[PDB]
């Protein structure tokens, strides 16, 4: 019926997709999620919005999920959809390891999944997901990789860049003290304390981050103890 | 807009 | 909202009515029948000086015997062309002779009409041109008129397009069952002249002729120089 | 499966969808062609942040050994008609045994573009291109298409933010002087674009393949 | 035939409306409370009717339990979906599904109704009770398709007010007899005999509702 | 705003969509049926739009089956597509289970047929109403209604169309079941004639069917001599 | 005998807290031998290995397609597979093809885990499991292993006793055998270590 | 028959095909060409049913350069050769199935030289060096009884030349042109042909 | 009672949560103007409904609101009656099914679920409408003995020592829960309408432990129980 | 295999041995051919393992299904239908040959199934490559209405007359006995045949080693 359906796929008369812009608003009323390249690795840092006290917490992770050996993935947005979609990736992997018996490049896990979220901006006439995902992985080709899709299937690949809540002041802060090229993981774990230290409104039950690096010809994705996230404590100083 | 270009 | 298949109170398509609105849009093309052949003449409308223009193509080939002048949205009218051209050769491969004028139209405007929301991914709404069909069969020399309606109509002399109303008026006062070939040529020309906004030179126009002696002919920027020295 | 009549026409003969697919184009980046004697020039604006990985967002792409394109308007619809195009010059070398040559492409894309505006349950695609290469005989083509499906070939054109300026500067300016040499056609992008304009620039020269300039060699003509 | 475009779509806010006034219709039913033990597991739900009809407190599987607040309809889909999920899983693997993974794959259907052609969401929010690797797990689902696990909750009406009742009285090494107990006095807080309210227990012997006259003892104490 | 859609409940509980339907109904002219002794008569007051019309053209008498005959009222083009859905249904019946349709039966699944359409926003309902009226030694005489709900019952006597209420009263003074086919088309004839708006209408033509014992159970157009007997007693009676 | 096309021999066997998994190394097509370095056994965990009999295509096709659902499984449920389950996924993976079958019967060796319990099992092409507490067998020369096996075999054997049972079995059923051999290689799984090793044998 | 030969060295493979399609009893074609450029280090040598042959080997060319232009870079010999595989390995069971027996060369950067056998079975094996046709039961134990895996690219092609020469010996076929072909880390090099 | 878009058009939610569409559908239960009573006891369960036969040109015995669905299972339908005899069809469909994949008949408790599930799936999907009616099916069960099943358009269900139906619904609950078989289910329909029946104004269905078929009483037999109640 | 099932006064018993062949060899020495459809109801399965494995799970889920939904103890009747009807559909392709037997509301029942998808409602079945010989000991010595120990002597000797007489069958017993009141499922009930002792004993390096890799774990 012509009379109830809300045409989720049109342009506006500015040529704007009203659909994806109202989907980026909810993304912005997410948890901060931020990631970070450096020279030994890369890392991603979110935060938690589960937050309440008689929460269970069963899994190693709430917004950080691995995709494959190499790679893993934070999201800020609807949760529900980005439970599809990062079940998606996981698939999309798979089928690249089966059909060439090698893992996935880092950029062309990326740009499947964006093909997936075009396809909702274009036809079908469904809304769209409203999900922004980071993305950080090694392959054979370029290495340490960061990179950030948005709901309408555009990705870029970031040395550093910020998603959710007061992302705007984040991506201020990176420009100032990121030094290209010459970021350890260690200094970067720092720069991402003090970053989340001005947008949060600091805890280490609040806050969530994974690194990645490589370790004897091997990739090593690990989600950091609440001791180690003692970083809190090293900022603090400074 | 951040989906142009 | 409204569906693409809503009838007027006065019993027309809307959607129809705003496709032949759209012809109003496209740039001048004329055809001419004499009993010596077929001459089409279109406008080009070159927008700046930037654009190459042997690349815009409003006269085409649909077979040897048959040419094809367009006006209105041109993009539309390539996949009637293509239509056309298919249609010819399927009539060519089981028949082993040459399709008329006449059924070539006839074949291209089955295509109108068949739009609607009910698959899947069907036409969603009708082509926005005209076409002028020009050619030569057992019946001698031919030009068809059809739009988006998918009427068609066998004419002597026709113009379509934004200034066609005035073109149609000199055709009706130029045109005669006696007339030549060359003389259909030129009256083309200088009511295009007329019409047109650019002044009129050897580029930013095309003509083409289908004669019972020879295929279709497309006038090269030499020969249109000297239809034009007059 | 959506069945809804997308694009249709407005009462004086508008396809408003079109229209506001082409408005998507002009809030795209600055993208210029100049086709040479013996090379073709595409050149593009860049906006972009210093964090961010350059090699990732480019607005030039090749689509085959031959043929290469830029784009303007959303990144996302261009990069599925890039994909789609790319694969269409492979099926084209496996059924004739030849590259395809650039109108054929250009004639693929704009077809392409020109169903999505008639097509049941989709919008049009949002982007122009101007695709750029060389024929058999080494002639020099630029051709642009837009979001209804029109194609046409040019001397130099531009299309995204502020393209209407850029033409009128490149209609005063090009001229046989300015195409003369290959640094006075690369010369010629980098002015068109210094008219609205951090840039990125790409060259194709006849069986050479495409090169992209570095930083510091464009920051030598700026 | 059926509608293919989305009944629920993004406000210029960035909200979605449709699963907001869903959660409306699970903050307007019937209160549900869910507490796991060090040992066990416990649901509890408020109710001419004959209250042995129909339950609110049902069976997934040998081990895994569910109870709901909202719309008892939509319930009874999620609890035919979750039973076949179950089985599907068991014929595959030879092995009863883990809770957590039962809870993803209801979730997922849940997330469907929000996205999928000419559907509303479902107007309900679960609470899923299991036991596998000799651990209790409490899971809520809202009807968005987002899960959380909870050591206590409460859902339904009043149920901002029984989650700050459960906040103060609750222990992390109480055992399953004593969370019984604290969760019946949670919905005294906002309403009782063992004919009107429901009861399952979860533990390593796997789920089970609690008989009307083992309900009937508990309100004894 | 409420009667767009059949799909849509009005806050009374009310679907219009069916009722604008049957306001269809109620603006066509008046079919009746009677159930007698020993069969079923049909007729119908067909109004005569113009002298052009061939003398039997847009019948609204039809049959179903050999054994089922069909009086509608309403939008035609509707009544004609019913008319094969039943045609079909009695088809169907035979090639499966191997004997006619009992008319019940055949009731039962066009009114269902009817009722499918009173649903959906991707359908009207039909605008017409119909009796479908039978005979056998076994079941006996049958005559049933539909109307564009889909509700379906059975009647000794029955009227559609824009004089029904006219017409059931004229109805309830006959004694039907003592009565034979003969009499009835008399009656049948009679009561047209009366509840006929002469002032507001102009010209129709009586188009009269039945089933029964004397036709040994097959639906057949009454005998023209029979015919214009009964318009004869009709006008005379009406004086 | 679609079966001995490509040849081919592997089985497993249980001891004391400790499994081991052997195989020939022969890729070959009828009489003709082609490489001597086949890959018929494939990691699925730490300590959970399958090996794979049959048609050479069909040997690479499961093993491929059963790691695709595996590695989905382990991402989904944030855990190691326990070997009865991966039993169950192959079972389930073969059984699919009912009426087309892979050409593979495949041996599994492997311990728990958590609890590091030894499990060996085999199935058929269609997937029916077969759980034993000594050892399965699978391949060209079935008879030659099980008459080996049957003999050589005790319970509780420790890891040094379990690889010379299994090594015995092996090369002294392949050289009864045309179409297995041109080497063995066996795996010890144990606890805290993987123990691989190429066998002395012969080339013909 | 067909012949194809394929011999890897420590930083190249040597491969070579015959040159003849052969109808009945007649040589149609003496300059034949059964190699296929998957991309710059990487050759398709494919052989088996008419038909077949031309329209599985163009498919995996197409599919293998239209990876390149899609992503910058170029499969590796490996992910080339388990590509192939999984498309023949697919269409077994299939109403489509492909009989071909193939070789895949390749050099990779960081992987070096490579040399794949597949039958149309689809199982593949990597190999120090391997033979396909008829021509391979003649030519295999010379190549057991002379390679090394240290062996120059100079010898590899008297090694070569040593099992064609046996062809036209001891092989009942009418065998006397070869393709030879080499590739390393500067890409595909045509070699002269082998002639008798 | 607020509104948003289309939440009174089609079955989406309300700010606070409501299906409009689905209250609607209780109140079109109402436009027949009847009431249904039901009550079981340990030997037996009846249904009674009013009978208005307000035309007499209506042959009375094809106007009826009882339905068997099987031998063992009787049903009185409340509401719209086309939309009513659609859902007895289905009721039959079940019943049938069941016993051909299973082998035994189905439980009343069971047909009664179902039936409830698939009134579901009309308050989610947006395209079609809720039923206008009310389900209420009797039959024994071997272990549990006489059942009383109601459903509604809402997806609801349950059983009930007693239960009612349409315009004195609140009535007829009122009174019967005063009293907690078939001298109740007619005292409690002629206490609500304050009527006092005729043998022809009433329908009875009847199942018992010792009859387990559904039977429907003649008028004989109502007026037996009439005269006793008098 | 040798399959069996009696009913006796109070309920059912299922026997079976516990050889699995490949061809003319044993692949199985200890297979268990009597599987969980129900609390209250099992199966015996002969004919293609896979099939029976695969058949009898598939039933016993749906039975799950429908027995959550119902809240009742599922019916033997539903089983064998369910059984038969999907058999049917599948034309003997799935090889299933099947003992069913259970107790519900209605008693005890025992049926037999093909794999062309009959069924016969029967007070003893056998089935299997051993058939014969366990159906010669029923029909020599059944009688109706017998105590739960004569009806588990019979069965077990049923079993036994299948072991030593085909060659398809061997090793274990085992006995499945379903009332009303319990359900004991007996594996193995008695084991008739043993491996004889070991006359002669079979060090470290007596296998010649090439290469030798060691991965630490965890
Ligand atoms: C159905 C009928 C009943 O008593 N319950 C519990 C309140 C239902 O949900
Ligand atoms: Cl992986
Ligand atoms: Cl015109
Ligand atoms: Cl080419
Ligand atoms: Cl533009
Ligand atoms: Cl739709
Ligand atoms: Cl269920
Ligand atoms: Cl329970
Ligand atoms: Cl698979
Ligand atoms: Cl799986
Ligand atoms: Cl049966
Ligand atoms: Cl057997
Ligand atoms: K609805
Ligand atoms: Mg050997
Ligand atoms: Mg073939
Ligand atoms: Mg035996």
């Amino acid at each position: 019926s012509r009379r109830y359906d809300s045409r989720t796929t049109i342009f506006s008369p500015e040529g704007r997709l009203y659909q994806v812009e109202y989907a980026m608003e909810a993304i912005g009323h997410a948890g901060t999620c931020l990631g970070i390249l450096a020279n030994d690795g890369v890392l991603l840092a979110a935060e938690r919005r589960n937050i309440h006290k008689l929460l269970d917490e069963v899994f190693f992770s709430e917004k950080i999920y691995k995709l494959n050996e190499d790679m893993a993935c934070s999201v800020a947005g609807i949760t529900s959809d980005a439970n599809v979609l990062t079940n998606e990736l996981r698939l999309i992997a798979q089928r690249y390891l089966l059909q060439y018996q090698e893992p996935i490049p880092c950029e062309q896990l990326v740009t499947a999944l964006c093909d997936i979220k075009q396809a909702y901006t274009q036809f079908g006439g469904k809304r769209p997901f409203g999900v922004s995902l980071l993305y950080i992985g090694w392959d054979k080709h370029y290495g340490f990789q960061l990179y950030q899709s948005d709901p309408s299937g555009n990705y870029g690949g970031w040395k550093a860049t910020c998603i959710g809540n007061n992302s705007a002041a984040a991506v201020s802060m990176l420009k100032q003290d990121y030094k290209e090229g010459e970021m350890t993981l260690k200094s970067a774990l720092a720069l991402a304390i003090k970053v989340l230290n001005k947008t949060m409104d600091l805890s280490a039950e609040k806050v969530e981050i994974a690194t990645l690096t490589r370790e004897n010809g091997k990739t090593v994705i690990r989600v950091l103890k609440q001791k180690e996230v003692q970083l809190i404590k090293k900022h603090e100083e400074e | 807009r951040s989906y142009y270009s | 909202d409204r569906g693409v298949n809503t009838f007027s109170p006065e019993g027309r398509l809307f959607q129809v009515e705003y496709a032949i609105e759209a012809i109003k849009l496209g740039s001048t093309a004329i055809g001419i029948q004499t009993s010596e052949g077929v001459c089409l003449a279109v406008e080009k409308r070159i927008t700046s000086p930037l654009m190459e223009p042997s690349s815009i193509e409003k006269i085409v080939e649909i077979d040897a015997h048959i040419g094809c002048a367009m006006s209105g949205l041109i993009a539309d009218a390539k996949t009637l062309i293509d239509k056309a051209r298919v249609e010819t050769q399927n009539h060519w491969f089981t028949y082993n002779e040459t399709m008329t004028v006449e059924s070539v139209t006839q074949a291209v405007s089955n295509l109108a009409l068949q739009f609607g929301e009910e698959d899947p991914g069907a036409m969603s709404r009708p082509f926005g041109v005209a076409l002028l069909f020009g050619g030569v069969d057992e019946k001698g020399p031919q030009l068809f008129h059809m739009d988006p309606s998918g009427t068609f109509v066998q004419c002597d002399a026709r113009a379509i397009g934004s200034a066609s109303e005035g073109a149609q008026s000199s055709l009706q006062e130029v045109y005669h069952k006696s007339m030549t070939l060359k003389e259909a040529i030129k009256s083309s020309l200088i009511i295009l002249k007329q019409v047109m906004e650019e002044k009129l030179n050897a580029t930013n126009i095309e003509l083409a002729t289908v004669q019972p002696g020879q295929n279709f002919h497309m006038f090269t920027k030499e020969e249109l120089e000297e239809v034009i020295k007059d | 499966s959506y069945d809804r009549a997308i694009t249709v026409f407005s009462p004086d003969g508008h396809l408003f969808q079109v229209e506001y697919a082409q408005e998507a184009v002009k809030k795209g980046s600055t993208a210029v062609g100049v086709r040479g004697r013996d090379i073709v020039v595409l050149g593009v604006e860049k906006k972009v942040a210093k964090l961010q990985d350059e090699r990732t967002v480019r607005k030039i792409c090749a689509l085959d050994d031959n043929v290469c394109m830029a784009f303007a308007g959303l990144t996302a619809d261009a990069r599925i008609v890039i994909n789609r195009a790319r694969v269409e010059c492979q099926s084209h070398r496996l059924t004739v045994e030849d590259p395809v040559t650039v109108e054929y492409i250009t004639r693929y894309i704009a077809s392409l573009k020109q169903r999505y505006t008639q097509s049941n349950g989709r919008r049009p695609f949002g982007i122009s291109a101007l695709i750029v290469g060389f024929d058999f005989d080494g002639t020099p083509r630029l051709y642009q298409t837009d979001p209804s499906g029109t194609y046409h070939a040019w001397k130099a054109n531009a299309i995204g933010r502020g393209a209407k300026s850029v033409r009128e500067f490149l209609e005063k300016n090009y001229t046989d002087e300015a195409i003369e040499t290959d640094d006075l056609t690369i010369k010629l992008v980098i002015k068109a674009l210094l008219e609205v304009v951090n840039i990125e620039l790409a060259v194709m020269r006849r069986d050479q393949s495409l090169k992209i300039l570095n930083p510091e060699e464009i920051e030598k003509y700026v | 035939r059926g509608y293919s475009f989305s009944l629920t779509t993004f406000s210029p806010s960035g909200k979605l409306v449709q699963i907001e006034y869903a959660l409306a219709a699970v903050a307007g039913g019937a209160p549900s409370v869910g507490i796991k033990a060090a040992n066990g597991v416990v649901l509890a739900t408020e109710k001419l009717y004959d209250e042995r009809s129909v339950h609110k407190v049902e069976p997934i599987t040998k081990h895994i339990g569910l109870v709901y607040s909202g719309m008892g309809p939509d319930y009874r889909v999620l609890v035919h979906r979750a039973r076949k999920l179950a089985q599907q899983y068991y014929l595959v693997y030879q092995e009863p599904i883990p809770t957590a993974q039962l809870v993803q794959r209801v979730a997922s259907v849940m997330q469907e109704y929000t996205q999928s052609g000419g559907v509303r969401p479902f107007g309900v929010s679960l609470l899923i009770c299991g036991w596998n690797e000799g651990r209790p797990y409490l899971f809520q689902s809202d009807p968005s398709g987002a899960y959380f696990a909870w050591k206590a909750t409460a859902m339904g009406k009043n149920y901002v007010n029984g989650k700050t009742f459960l906040e103060k009285r609750y222990n992390e090494d109480l055992e399953l007899e004593d969370a019984i107990h604290t969760a019946i006095l949670t919905l005294k807080e906002s309403f009782m005999t063992e004919d009107n309210i429901e009861v399952g227990i979860c533990n390593e012997a796997g789920f089970r509702r609690l008989t009307p006259t083992e309900v009937k003892d508990y309100l004894a104490a | 705003g409420y009667d767009l859609s059949a799909s849509t409940f009005s806050p009374d509980g009310r679907v219009f969509q069916v009722e604008y339907a049957m306001k269809a109904v109620e603006n066509s002219s008046t079919a009746i049926g009677i159930r007698c002794k020993d069969g079923v008569v049909f007729g119908v007051e067909k109004l005569v739009l113009s002298k052009l019309y061939e003398e039997g053209s847009n019948k609204r008498l039809f049959n179903v089956d050999r054994h089922v005959g069909m009086a509608v009222a309403g939008l035609l083009a509707d009544a004609r597509s019913l008319a094969d859905i039943a045609r079909e249904e009695a088809s169907n019946f035979r090639s499966n289970f191997g004997y006619n349709i009992p008319l019940k039966h055949l009731a039962d699944r066009v009114a269902m047929y009817v009722h499918a359409y009173t649903l959906y926003s991707a359908v009207r309902p039909f605008g017409c109403s119909f009796m479908l009226g039978s005979y056998s030694v076994n079941d006996g005489a049958q005559l049933y209604m539909i109307d564009p709900s889909g509700v379906s019952y059975g009647y000794w006597g029955c009227a559609i169309g824009k004089a029904r209420q006219a017409a059931k009263t004229e109805i309830e003074k006959l004694q039907m079941k003592e009565m034979t086919c003969r009499d009835i088309v008399k009656e049948v004839a009679k009561i047209i004639y009366i509840v006929h708006d002469e002032v507001k209408d102009k010209a129709f033509e009586l188009e009269l069917s039945w089933v029964g014992e004397l036709t040994n159970g097959r639906h057949e157009i009454v005998p023209k001599d029979i015919r214009e007997e009964a318009e004869k007693y009709a006008k005379e009676s009406l004086k | 005998s679609i079966m001995s096309y490509n040849g081919g021999a592997v089985m497993a066997m249980k001891g004391k807290n400790c499994v081991a998994i052997a195989a020939d190394r022969r890729f070959g097509i009828q009489a003709q031998m082609v490489t001597t370095d086949f890959q018929k056994i494939f990691p699925m965990g730490d300590r959970l290995y399958i090996g794979l009999a049959g048609l050479a295509t069909d040997v690479q096709t499961v093993a491929q397609r059963l790691k695709f659902r595996l590695n989905l499984y382990e991402l989904k449920e944030g855990r190691q597979i326990k070997p009865y389950t991966l039993m169950s996924m192959v079972a389930n993976l073969l059984y699919e093809k009912r009426f087309g079958p892979y050409y593979t019967e495949p041996v599994i060796a492997g311990l728990d885990p958590k609890t590091f319990k030894p499990f060996i099992c085999s199935l058929d092409l269609i997937g029916c499991p077969m759980v034993t507490d000594d050892f399965v067998v699978s391949g060209t020369c079935a008879e030659q292993m099980y008459g080996m096996c049957e003999s050589l075999w005790e319970p509780n054997m420790d890891p040094d006793h379990l690889f010379e049972t299994i090594s015995q079995a092996m090369l002294n059923a392949v050289d009864r055998d045309a179409v297995s051999g041109m080497g063995v290689i066996v795996h010890i799984i144990e606890k805290d270590k993987i123990t691989t090793r190429t066998l002395k044998a012969r080339m013909d | 028959m067909e012949y194809l030969i394929g011999i890897q060295g420590p930083d190249y493979v040597l491969v070579a095909s015959d040159r003849v399609a052969a109808s009945n009893i007649v040589q149609m074609k003496d300059d034949h060409d059964k190699m296929f450029k998957m991309s710059e280090k990487i050759l398709l040598l494919c052989v088996g049913e008419a038909g077949d042959t031309v329209q599985f080997a163009e498919y995996i060319q197409k599919n293998v350069q239209l990876y390149k232009m899609r992503n910058g870079y170029e499969l590796s010999p490996t992910a080339a050769a388990n590509f192939t595989r999984r498309n023949l390995a697919d269409c077994l069971r299939s109403r489509t199935p492909y009989h071909v027996n193939l070789l895949l060369a390749g050099y990779d950067e960081h992987e070096g030289p490579a040399l794949y056998y597949m039958d149309y079975l689809a199982a593949l094996a990597k190999a120090p060096f391997a033979a396909h046709g008829y021509g391979a039961f003649l030519t295999l134990s010379i190549l057991d009884r002379y390679y090394t895996p240290t062996i120059s690219r100079e010898r590899a092609v008297e090694l070569l030349r040593k099992c064609l020469e046996e062809l036209q010996k001891r092989f009942i076929l009418n065998l006397p042109t070869f393709s030879v072909r080499i590739i390393d880390k500067n890409g595909i090099h045509d070699l002269d042909n082998i002639s008798f | 009672g607020s509104s948003a878009g289309f939440d009174r058009h089609i079955t989406i939610f309300s700010p606070e949560g409501r299906l409009y569409q689905v209250e609607y559908a209780f109140k079109a239960i109402n436009q027949g103007g009847l009431t249904s009573v039901a009550v079981r006891g340990k030997d037996c369960a009846v249904i009674v409904t009013q009978k208005k036969v307000p035309d007499k040109l209506l042959d009375s015995s094809t106007v009826t609101h009882l339905f068997k669905i099987t031998e063992n299972i009787g049903c009185v339908m409340t509401g719209m009656t086309a939309d009513s005899r659609s859902q007895v069809q289905r009721a039959r469909y079940e019943a049938a099914n069941w016993k051909y994949k299973y082998g035994y008949e189905i439980p009343v408790d069971m047909l009664c679920k179902r039936i409830a599930d698939i009134s579901q799936v009309y308050t989610q999907n947006a395209e079609m409408r809720p039923l206008g009616c009310c389900m209420i099916l009797i039959g024994i069960d071997e272990e549990q003995g006489p059942q009383v099943y109601k459903c509604d358009p809402a997806g609801y269900y349950c059983g009930f020592k007693a239960t009612a139906a349409g315009v004195k619904q609140t009535e007829s609950t009122s009174f019967l829960e005063k009293k907690v078989t078939v001298e109740t289910a007619i005292t409690c329909l002629s206490t609500v309408l304050s009527i006092d029946f005729k043998p022809s104004e009433i329908e009875v269905g009847v199942v018992t432990v010792e009859n387990p078929k559904f039977r429907i009483l003649t008028e004989a037999e109502i007026d037996a129980h009439l005269v006793a109640l008098a | 295999t040798t399959i069996a099932g009696v009913v006796y006064k109070d309920g059912i018993v299922l026997g079976a041995d516990t050889r699995a062949t490949e061809g003319m060899v044993v692949a199985d020495k200890n297979c268990s051919k009597i599987h969980f459809i129900s609390p209250n109801i099992y199966c015996c399965g002969a004919g293609t393992a896979a099939d029976t494995d695969m058949t009898t799970q598939l039933i016993s889920s749906n039975l799950e299904l429908h027995s959550l939904s119902t809240g009742r103890l599922p019916r033997v009747v539903t089983a064998n239908r369910m059984l038969k009807q999907m058999l049917f559909r599948y034309q003997g392709y799935i090889g299933a040959a099947l003992v069913l037997g259970g107790v519900d509301v209605t008693g005890p029942h025992l049926y037999s199934i093909y794999p062309h998808g009959s069924t016969d409602k029967l007070p003893y079945v056998t089935m299997g490559s051993g058939s014969l010989a366990a159906m010669a000991v029923f029909e020599d010595k059944f009688r109706p209405d017998m105590e739960e120990e004569e009806a588990k002597n019979l069965v077990s000797e049923a079993i036994a007359a299948g072991i030593f007489n085909d060659l398809g069958s061997g090793s274990n017993i085992d006995l499945c006995v379903i009332s009303k009141n319990k359900l004991d499922f007996l594996r193995p009930y008695t084991v008739p045949n043993k491996k004889g002792t070991r006359l002669g004993r079979y060090e470290k390096g007596t296998t010649a080693v090439l290469t030798e890799k060691i991965t630490p774990l965890e």
